[PDB]
């Protein structure tokens, strides 16, 4: 029923090295879920 | 022929008596789903020793 976003940013194919990702948000929406797509901007 | 407007106005007055004056209802009803049901309620709290 939570829905979690971890994230991190990097100045620099994907490189070498280890890096690890901090929480961001935690969402209680609780929705069942399948599929996803992404968007631009043009 | 047998046929009128369901709804007609208050027409409130200050005259009128005590049980015919405005009175505003508010209906507070709760819902608990399968959601991390947000909305709980206050929490204390006290000083640290
Ligand atoms: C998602 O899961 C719930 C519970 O298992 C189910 O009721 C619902 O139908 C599912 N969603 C879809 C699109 O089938």
């Amino acid at each position: 029923g939570y829905f979690k976003i971890y994230s991190k940013h990097t100045p620099i194919d994907l490189p070498q090295g280890f890096s690890a990702l901090e929480p961001l948000v935690d969402l209680p929406i609780g929705i069942n879920i399948t599929r996803f797509q992404t968007l631009l901007a043009l | 022929f047998n046929c009128y407007f369901p709804l007609r106005s208050y027409s409130f007055r200050p005259t009128y008596g005590v049980g015919h004056q405005p009175y505003r209802v508010v209906v507070l009803s709760f819902e608990l789903l399968h959601a991390p049901a947000t909305v709980c309620g206050p929490k204390k709290s006290t000083n640290l020793v």
